[PDB]
């Protein structure tokens, strides 16, 4: 019937007309979320003596007799969604007061009649989302004394009146939804009648001028803390709007997607207590210095796409925001950084510049001077079409932790004059760059680096110098991939003992392990004792030295994949003990031996020897089948992937189907 | 350890590649991140 895990009979989608009538009587959450019922009589419900959370949403119910609440005193939450309870009665639930929540979304109620509910001793939440109510006259006398979160989410309301809220004379409202409902009037006095109206929501409602000013004057001398004015058409700002909000102790605001085209003058100076600020997605075209007056208590700023595709951010237009901590100037057409742009933001901790500049092709020394007095922790700086980094463009940044310089066009030949300072650098994101030629002293000025990401960067001059990574001693992740590197000496990793991940993925090292190379194969995987993941993939090594993996003892994953490698030498994994995985996908391995691959399969957990064309004979795969008989190693699927290919005698067979006793 | 920031790094590089158009590495990074999450 219905799956029951512990105490929930989750009848998810079982189109039914009657209750199941066969579940244990101690179930509570009879989650019949679509089961097309039409009546809930007080006879079948008798067995359900421990029902707690009756959820029958998305159903077609038109009547609820009071007898239903006779047999359910333990009910806590009811959720009647998308029903047809247009008609309501005084006794549909009158004595039925033990709820802890209530929801009646999309019941299509056009009238509240007289007083559908008058006790409501424990009603925390009440939702009327998509009904069509045109008032707030939910009663006639004092009631709802314990309601917290009322939701008039989307209705046909037109105004607000003092008399209609008299029922809320002593109700502590926390977060009041009046969103998505065109209001065109506010009669004098609405919210001082309500005892503890804290929140307020006016999103997706067109207020505009001649209404916003009257609203903010109406809110006067009220205990409102949050606010919401998203998508409300507000093309400008003046010192007369939000004037009445000088007496409110308001701690939040929301003015996003409203297309604030221009900011006139000293505005917001009437909001000295604003702690959050949402002006994202605006069509702003200018920014005067006196635009942001008095916002000295704002802690979060959201300007992701306010500055539209040229704006002229005036001089010293940020000096007033003395308490800003999070900046969101991400996706704008800001034309370059002026010398007096970001002055005074000494509380800044997050910059988020990415796709903002159409002028930052280069970074000169006198370009980041504005942030000299401002501490900085995260410097995003991605894909602003940066061309080249000149000398000492990061001198003014001393507390910086992340230099996330990826998706850029940085093509040059470094010398070490671009990271002057940056003694507290913890991460550089140099991936996805055009080219970067090295020297022996390019990273000598950053001994504190911990994460050198060098993927998809055509990295030359890697072997000619003594060691480009010799100064690096606190490096843990060395991402070196998609660079077409094809010549390496014992210089990658000299003194780098705390390196943990050494990806070398799309590299042409195939020719430098061969046995015909003068001086022997290059044994560059040396000196490593704390390497966790070493992805030597997609290179083309058709050979492995017997002692190529001597230094690696605690290594976990030793992935060698997508190569032309076969004929594994014996004892190749002899010394690796804590080798929690292998991977030799898409190779030419055909024969497995108890010495070649025995000691490696001890404490294993995964294998992906997927597409190698196994030779299928009683000696080629015998230990392998006797080992896959009992799989303490959670190997992935063995169906239609491991196949017998070489010998025509028994060709075309999965490995497990081999007969062990025949040989 | 950097294992947690490594499972964050693979994801972020996956969105970077997806915005740049490298689906095969996106799939490999997702599978590798899931496997490392299993092993952690
Ligand atoms: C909010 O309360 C203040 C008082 O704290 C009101 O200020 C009074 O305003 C009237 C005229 O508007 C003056 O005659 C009083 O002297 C003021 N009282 C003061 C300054 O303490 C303010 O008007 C109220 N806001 C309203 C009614 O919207
Ligand atoms: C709001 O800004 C307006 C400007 O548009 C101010 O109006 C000026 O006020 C000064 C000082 O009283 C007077 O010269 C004129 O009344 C206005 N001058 C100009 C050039 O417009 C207004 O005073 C500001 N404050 C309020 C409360 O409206
Ligand atoms: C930023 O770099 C420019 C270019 O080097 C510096 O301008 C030079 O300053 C020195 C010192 O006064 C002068 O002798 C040169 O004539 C200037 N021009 C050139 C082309 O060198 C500028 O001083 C640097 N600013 C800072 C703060 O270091
Ligand atoms: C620098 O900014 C970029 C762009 O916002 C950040 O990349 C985002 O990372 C989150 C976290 O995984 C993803 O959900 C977004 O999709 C990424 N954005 C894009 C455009 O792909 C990046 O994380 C920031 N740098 C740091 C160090 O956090
Ligand atoms: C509820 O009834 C089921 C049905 O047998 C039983 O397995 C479970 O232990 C019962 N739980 C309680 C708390 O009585
Ligand atoms: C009840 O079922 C709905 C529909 O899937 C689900 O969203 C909700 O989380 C369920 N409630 C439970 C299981 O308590
Ligand atoms: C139900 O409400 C009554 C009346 O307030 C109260 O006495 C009783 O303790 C409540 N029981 C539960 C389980 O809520
Ligand atoms: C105002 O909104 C913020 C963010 O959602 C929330 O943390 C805060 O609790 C809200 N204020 C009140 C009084 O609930
Ligand atoms: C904030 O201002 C209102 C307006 O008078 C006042 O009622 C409220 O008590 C103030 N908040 C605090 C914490 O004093
Ligand atoms: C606001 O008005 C003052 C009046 O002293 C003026 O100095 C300032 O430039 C104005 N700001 C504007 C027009 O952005």
């Amino acid at each position: 019937k219905c799956t029951v895990s512990h105490e929930v009979a989750d009848c998810s989608h079982l189109k039914l007309t009657q209750v199941p009538d066969d579940l244990p009587t101690n179930i509570t959450v009879l989650n019949l979320t679509h089961n097309q019922l039409r009546r809930l009589p007080a006879a079948n419900f008798t067995r359900y003596s421990q029902l707690t959370s009756l959820d029958v949403g998305f159903n077609t119910i038109s009547k609820l007799e009071p007898e239903l609440c006779q047999k359910l005193p333990m009910l806590k939450v009811l959720n009647l969604q998308h029903n047809e309870l247009s008609q309501l009665s005084d006794k549909t639930f009158a004595f039925c007061t033990n709820l802890t929540e209530l929801h009646l979304m999309s019941n299509s109620i056009q009238k509240i009649k007289n007083n559908p509910f008058v006790k409501q001793k424990n009603l925390i939440t009440l939702d009327l989302s998509h009904n069509g109510l045109s008032s707030t006259k939910l009663g006639t006398q004092v009631q709802l004394e314990n309601l917290q979160e009322l939701l008039l989410s989307n209705n046909k309301i037109q105004a607000l009146k003092s008399e209609e809220l008299d029922i809320f004379a002593n109700s502590s409202l926390k977060k009041l939804e009046l969103s998505s409902n065109q209001i065109k009037e506010f009669s004098p006095g609405c919210f001082h009648a309500i005892g503890r109206l804290f929140g307020l929501f006016l999103n997706n409602v067109q207020l505009g001028p001649s209404l916003t000013e009257k609203l903010c004057l109406e809110l006067a001398n009220t205990s409102i803390r949050n606010l919401s004015l998203s998508n409300s058409q507000l093309s400008t700002t003046s010192n007369t709007t939000f004037l009445g909000l000088k007496w409110t102790n308001l701690t939040m605001l929301d003015l996003s997607y409203n297309n604030l085209n221009v900011v006139g003058n000293d505005s917001f100076a009437w909001l000295p207590q604003l702690e959050y600020f949402f002006l994202e997605y605006n069509n702003i075209q200018h920014l005067f210095s006196h635009s942001l007056h008095g916002l000295f208590n704002v802690r979060y700023l959201n300007l992701k796409r306010s500055f539209t595709k040229l704006p002229k951010i005036d001089d010293f237009s940020f000096q007033w925001l003395k308490c800003l901590e999070h900046l969101n100037m991400e996706d704008n057409d800001i034309p370059g950084i002026k010398s007096n742009m970001f002055t005074g933001l000494i509380n800044l901790k997050y910059l988020s510049l990415s796709n903002s500049f159409t002028s930052l092709r280069t970074l000169t020394n006198e370009t980041f001077v504005s942030l000299a007095h401002s501490p900085l922790h995260i410097l995003n700086l991605t894909k602003n079409k940066i061309s080249k980094i000149e000398s000492d463009a990061f001198s003014w940044l001393g507390h910086l932790e992340v230099l996330d310089l990826g998706l850029n066009e940085i093509g040059q030949e470094l010398t070490g004059q671009e990271w002057r300072g940056l003694e507290n650098i913890f991460e550089i994101y140099l991936s996805y760059n055009k080219y970067l030629q090295l020297t022996r002293n390019s990273f000598a000025l950053v001994p504190s680096l911990q994460r050198l990401m060098l993927r998809r960067v055509a990295l030359k001059n890697v072997d000619s110098s003594p060691s480009p990574f010799q100064p690096l001693r606190n490096l843990t992740i060395l991402d070196l991939s998609n660079n077409n590197i094809a010549n390496i000496n014992d210089d990658m990793l000299e003194g780098l003992e705390k390196l943990e991940i050494l990806d070398l993925q799309h590299n042409n090292l195939a020719r430098l392990w061969k046995h015909a190379n003068p001086g022997g194969p290059i044994y560059f995987l040396k000196g490593l004792s704390h390497l966790h993941i070493l992805n030597l993939e997609s290179n083309g090594f058709d050979e492995i030295p017997v002692e190529v993996f001597k230094d690696l003892f605690e290594l976990k994953i030793i992935d060698l994949g997508l190569n032309n490698l076969n004929t594994l030498p014996a004892s190749v994994f002899n010394n690796q003990v804590s080798l929690k995985s292998l991977n030799l996908q898409k190779n030419l391995i055909t024969s497995v031996e108890k010495k070649v691959f025995g000691p490696a399969f001890r404490n294993l957990t995964e294998l992906d020897m997927r597409f190698n064309p196994f030779d299928c004979t009683c000696e080629s795969i015998a230990w392998f089948v006797n080992w896959i008989n009992e799989t303490h190693t959670n190997i992935p699927e063995l169906s239609s992937h491991y196949l017998c290919n070489t010998p025509p005698h028994y060709h075309g067979f999965p490995v497990r189907l081999f007969d062990t006793s025949s040989c | 350890s950097a294992m947690e920031y490594y499972v964050k790094e693979l994801l972020r590089t996956a969105e970077y590649a997806r915005e740049a158009g490298d689906p095969e590495y996106v799939r490999k990074a997702l599978e590798k991140a899931e496997l490392v999450a299993r092993i952690l």
